[PDB]
């Protein structure tokens, strides 16, 4: 899912 | 740049070392507590030989890793308006008083009062354009003499609009309230009150606590928390 | 009694005689006579140098006789000798009393004196075999705070103190040789003549006295102020002097005549005057007001010919070199700026 | 003031010894320090300069990296440690009460100083005069010349003179050729401009005879002039 | 009864301060103008000077 | 709804930029490094201002999804923003420690607050921050998108297997845990010491005065918690369990990562003007 500042 | 000869290099080094010495010596007087001692003269101001000791007169003493400096300026004999601004970085301007001799009314002129003169001095020293943000402490008097005189003669009734009489606790409380209610700031200035005793530690621990409180309040104001 | 009443009446009669004698010779004013000459242009002075090193308020300074050296006295307890060329510090002299109010520089460049609020004036010798600045001898005998001190010669000094008396001391003997009395208010400033024979003073009673060095007696009294006087200085010619009070007025007096010639008043400023100085030709008047700024005046039509603003606190001391090259200002923020 | 120095004597090329200096009556910690190599009966040179508080250290080219100097501010003592020597290190050293501030002259108060015998900008050195007999009562003139214009923007000219007498440590006589030293007779004088400089004595008697040296003060390791003896 | 001496001293000083000569204002004004005009030629403040002879000029460093 | 997100990004950036530039201008002009707190406020203002320079690029990533700026630009801005994020918080911790040292201990440890240590302290904290962001600036790059477009995110290394649990736990346990405990303990001790000395000398007013300090402590801790809990909790929730990709969860995530930046404009308001600089401005 998301991991960090910008979700991917 | 390189135009300077061997003379100017040594001159610059001399100036740099003078600056170093001045900066080093300017940090030692920042942490020294500066007190101003003031009074009418017959207010126990001569009792420094034991209370605080184990033109301008200066005395130095240390208590609990602190340096204290009080300047007795009662003997200057000059117009106070023209030199009052010198004492500006001062904290805790002591005003030793003696109102136990008020009931035995001595005026030195036979038309004045001790209480009137004390209030005049308090207003003059607390209502100047300068001295804002400066705390005050009070040393009322030795409690023995007041008791001997209040009980024998009910002369306290001569005080303007006073109801009680022959009460040691109430008269002292009224005097303390009257002295404390003389400020006009009430938001940045306060008064610390102490009743003196024969023990020397009781008249020094109070000063230490008052100056510690003033320093804490000043640091809180500086750091922005207050 | 009757004797006191008649003496008071005689004093009033002599006062009226002085007043009408002064008024009889007032036929014109300086402005309407000097209006003929064209006004000087807008002067602009930039901060050439800025001097740093003091950690407290600065009260006085004195331009040296070499037009390049000066001293400074401040409340931190340090006396510092400056070099106006490279901004270097030549000497740093500690003081026994942390409170000082004035300083002076010897005409020969060997002696410096400073004292105040300690009832004592000390004389420092610069050129010594010991290499330091040690006090030569310590002068005592006053009962009030000293306000000013000036070196008449290498061995004679005249001082003013807080006991409303000015005494002409003798460095060699260490005792007073002449005492000037008569001031009802406290004396705050004095200035010396180029020939070192006559000197005036100003006091808090709005009065100025013309004293004599040799026989030690007053001849003339000047009035007109309505507030305390802080600074005073002669004219380079030697026949006039200017005064500075706390009521935002600077007035020009003269020695040969008993009238008022030239005064300053501006409605945009309500602050007093702390220092006054003259240039070489005396064309322009420098008056360092205490309103955080300094002002440069013109001595032709009482018209300000420029402003000099570089300080953010009270201005205390001024000074112009002997050759009139530069003018230096002082302030309580511990920053000395040299303007040219 | 009085200034006692030690360390004089004979020292072998391979060895170690330390010099001593004592400053009494004046602040040893606020005066620039200097050392002078007086070569007997000939021209001499300047040695080393350390400011008060050991701010800066300088060495002569011929002894660079070979000598050690250590200061003791509490004892007001400046030392000199040696490792190896050369025959051209015979010297007469002077701790001089002189620090570089306006109105003061370098090498002002030489004090006393001590000797050193070694057992076996920088204007060139030139002084043609060797010895000139003269009768008291007439002016005596000697000349010392440079190779570069010493008139800077400020106009300061760094020319110094000191006179040496037999059996006595020399002291300062004239500096700058415009300002006379103190504690010396007023009879000595001098005037010059441009490149050539001439020393002139107003009145001559028995006590105005000696050996003069002209010094230049440009590269702190500075070269000094030759000795010109005067015979009565 | 000690005020009589002080009053006499004050009266003496007041009557003795009136023994000097006086001149017209015009003479003093003319003298000041003449001095200013004569000595204005050597006034660095009045007449700005180029940096060649100015010893307090601002340099690069 | 991403357009409104971009306008929120832009207005937050403008507000923070104007506040920080006003603070930096006033301080640099006439604060003259007099008080020990002035240098700390200087670095806080510099750090937030440099922190909020990567905002438009992340906006152009969240909306207008494809990334035209390029590979080098992506890495450079994600390194700058990752360094400046960790640079600001430690300044807050240092300021809190300084305040505790100043108020609780007025006689001792008051001769070590001269305007010098702070410099050394500032250089050391910048150096300490530099090292922390090492992995970020040595593990990030370009990652393929299942949307069929381009973006600017962090690649998946093999240093700790999944590594998105280990990295998040380490970053949380440092950045959110240490400063919060430090500031809470320091402010609690400040309150306790103000209370203790109040009753020695019959403080005749301090009694009432010991409420503004409590209010300031509460406001500080509350805002620091509010601005940082949602981001970390949402990120750790995503790490712990996988969820189907839907626009709703990503839509709120943008606002969540917005408030973290939004706590940089309010930081000068609460830290700088609430001081003796009220006369200055
Ligand atoms: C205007 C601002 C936001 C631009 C940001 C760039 C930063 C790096 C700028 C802004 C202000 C500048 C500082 C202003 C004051 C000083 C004092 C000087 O003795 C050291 C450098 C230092 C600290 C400057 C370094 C560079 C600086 C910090
Ligand atoms: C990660 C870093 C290198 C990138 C950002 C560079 C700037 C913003 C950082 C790095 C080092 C920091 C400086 C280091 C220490 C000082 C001295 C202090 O008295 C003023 C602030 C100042 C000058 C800091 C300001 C901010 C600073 C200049």
């Amino acid at each position: 899912x998301c991991f960090x500042k910008t979700c991917x | 740049g390189c135009t300077l000869s061997a003379e100017d290099k040594a001159a610059v080094e001399r100036s740099k070392m003078i600056d170093r010495n001045l900066r080093e010596d300017g940090e030692k007087a920042a942490r020294e507590v500066k007190l101003l001692l003031l009074g009418a003269g017959e207010s126990g101001k001569s009792t420094i030989v034991k209370q605080m000791k184990i033109g301008i007169v200066e005395t130095h003493f240390t208590f609990k890793d602190l340096h204290f400096k009080m300047f007795d300026v009662g003997g200057q004999r000059s117009e106070r308006k023209k030199w009052i601004h010198c004492f500006e970085g001062v904290t805790a301007i002591i005003f030793c008083v003696a109102l136990s001799d008020y009931d035995l009314v001595l005026a030195e002129d036979e038309e004045m009062n001790r209480m009137h003169e004390s209030m005049k001095l308090f207003d003059s020293i607390c209502n100047n354009k300068w001295f804002t943000d400066t705390s005050i402490i009070l040393f009322l008097n030795k409690k023995d003499l007041f008791e001997e005189k209040i009980k024998k003669s009910p002369l306290t009734i001569c005080y303007p609009e006073y109801a009680g009489s022959n009460t040691y606790e109430e008269a002292a409380a009224y005097i303390q309230c009257q002295f404390e209610d003389l400020n006009k700031r009430k938001d940045t200035k306060e008064i610390y009150t102490h009743f003196t005793c024969a023990t020397d530690t009781k008249n020094v621990q109070f000063v230490f606590d008052a100056v510690t409180d003033v320093i804490i309040k000043n640091n809180l104001k500086d750091c922005g928390l207050f | 009694g009757s004797e006191l009443d008649q003496l008071r009446q005689e004093a009033e009669q002599l006062k009226n005689q002085i007043r009408d004698a002064r008024k009889a010779c007032a036929d014109a004013t300086l402005s309407q006579i000097t209006n003929n000459i064209d006004p000087v242009g807008r002067i602009q002075m930039r901060t050439r140098r800025t001097l740093r090193g003091h950690l407290a308020k600065i009260y006085a300074m004195h331009w040296g006789t070499d037009s390049r050296l000066l001293v400074s006295a401040s409340q931190d307890g340090k006396l510092i000798i400056w070099d106006s060329y490279t901004t270097n510090k030549v000497h740093a002299i500690p003081l026994r009393s942390s409170w000082v109010m004035t300083c002076a520089y010897a005409p020969s460049g060997n002696y410096v004196a400073c004292g105040g609020l300690d009832n004592i004036c000390s004389i420092y010798n610069l050129k010594t075999r010991e290499g330091n600045v040690r006090v030569s001898r310590e002068l005592a005998g006053h009962t009030g705070y000293l306000s000013c001190c000036r070196f008449l010669d290498d061995n004679q000094i005249v001082t003013s103190s807080g006991d409303t008396t000015c005494a002409l001391w003798d460095i060699e003997t260490g005792q007073q040789t002449t005492t000037f009395t008569g001031h009802t208010g406290d004396v705050m400033s004095l200035s010396l003549a180029p020939d070192t024979r006559l000197f005036v003073s100003g006091a808090c009673d709005a009065s100025a006295k013309l004293w004599d060095v040799r026989e030690g007696m007053c001849r003339q009294t000047f009035t007109g102020h309505e507030s305390d006087i802080n600074a005073i200085c002669f004219f380079p010619n030697g026949n006039a002097f200017a005064t500075g009070s706390d009521d935002a007025t600077c007035r020009l007096f003269d020695l040969r005549a008993d009238q008022e010639l030239m005064t300053y008043s501006h409605d945009n400023i309500i602050c007093g005057i702390t220092s006054v100085s003259f240039s070489k030709s005396g064309r322009l008047l420098l008056a360092g007001y205490d309103d955080f700024n300094c002002n440069v005046w013109d001595a032709l039509k009482a018209d300000r010919a420029g402003v000099l603003a570089g300080h953010d606190n009270r201005v205390s001391c001024l000074g112009v070199t002997d050759d009139g090259m530069a003018v230096a200002t002082g302030s309580w923020d511990s920053f000395l700026k040299i303007w040219n | 003031v009085q200034l006692v120095e030690s360390g004089g004597g004979l020292v072998q090329p391979g060895g170690s010894r330390k010099l001593s200096c004592s400053a009494s009556g004046f602040a040893f910690s606020s005066f620039g320090m200097h050392w002078v190599r007086q070569a007997p009966e000939k021209g001499l040179e300047w040695v080393a300069y350390i400011s008060s508080g050991s701010g800066t250290i300088y060495y002569a080219d011929t002894v660079k990296g070979r000598f050690t100097i250590s200061r003791d501010d509490p004892k007001n003592t400046l030392f000199l440690q040696m490792t190896s020597l050369r025959s051209e290190d015979t010297a007469m050293y002077y701790c001089v009460r002189s620090i570089y501030y306006y109105g003061s002259s370098p090498f002002d108060f030489w004090g006393q100083g001590t000797t050193l015998t070694v057992s076996s900008s920088d204007i060139v050195m030139t002084q043609a005069t060797s010895s000139v007999p003269v009768t008291p009562g007439e002016s005596v003139s000697i000349s010392c010349r440079s190779s570069k214009s010493l008139l800077h923007s400020n106009g300061n000219t760094y020319l110094y003179w000191f006179l040496q007498r037999p059996g006595q440590s020399p002291q300062l006589l004239i500096y700058r050729m415009s300002n006379l030293a103190s504690g010396v007779p007023d009879r000595f004088s001098g005037s010059g401009s441009g490149t050539a400089f001439t020393l002139t004595i107003s009145r001559l008697e028995a006590e105005d005879v000696g050996v003069y040296y002209c010094m230049q003060h440009l590269e702190y390791p500075l070269t000094f002039g030759a000795g010109t003896k005067l015979e009565l | 009864t000690a005020s009589i001496a002080q009053a006499r001293k004050l009266v003496e000083q007041l009557k003795m301060e009136a023994n000097i000569d006086r001149i017209k204002v015009s003479k003093a004004a003319a003298d000041l103008m003449a001095y200013c005009e004569a000595h204005a030629k050597e006034d660095p403040l009045l007449t700005p000077v180029p940096a060649s002879e100015n010893p307090f000029r601002e340099k690069k460093f | 709804s991403n357009a409104v997100l971009t306008f929120i990004y832009f207005v937050v950036c403008i507000i923070g930029l104007c506040g920080n530039t006003l603070v930096i201008y006033v301080i640099l002009r006439y604060a003259k490094m007099k008080t020990i707190t002035n240098i700390y406020i200087l670095n806080l203002a510099i750090a937030d201002e440099l922190f909020m320079l990567g905002l438009p690029f992340l906006a152009m990533q969240v909306a207008l999804v494809h990334w035209p700026f390029g590979k080098a630009i992506c890495r450079v801005v994600m390194t700058v923003d990752g360094i400046n994020q960790f640079t600001s918080i430690f300044c807050l911790t240092v300021m809190s420690i300084d305040r505790y040292l100043a108020v609780v201990h007025p006689i001792k440890s008051a001769k070590w607050r001269r305007p010098r240590t702070a410099k050394m302290i500032t250089m050391a904290v910048w150096g300490v921050s530099l090292l922390v962001i090492l992995p970020i600036m040595i593990y990030a790059g370009l990652r393929s998108n299942q949307w069929g477009r381009s973006s600017c995110t962090i690649n998946w290394p093999g240093e700790s297997g999944a590594w998105y649990t280990g990295f998040i736990i380490y970053t949380f346990i440092l950045g959110f845990l240490v400063p919060l405990t430090i500031i809470c303990l320091c402010y609690l001790f400040i309150i306790i010491k103000v209370k203790s000395s109040g009753i020695r000398v019959g403080s005749s007013k301090r009694k009432k005065s010991e409420k503004k300090v409590t209010r300031m402590v509460s406001i500080v801790v509350a805002v620091f918690i509010f601005c940082w809990l949602p981001f970390y909790i949402f990120n750790v929730s995503s790490v712990s369990m996988a969820i189907s990709p839907t626009p709703a969860l990503k839509g709120m995530f943008d606002f969540v990562v917005v408030l973290t930046y939004a706590n940089s404009c309010a930081n000068p308001i609460l830290y700088a003007f609430l001081s003796d600089n009220f006369k200055k401005s």
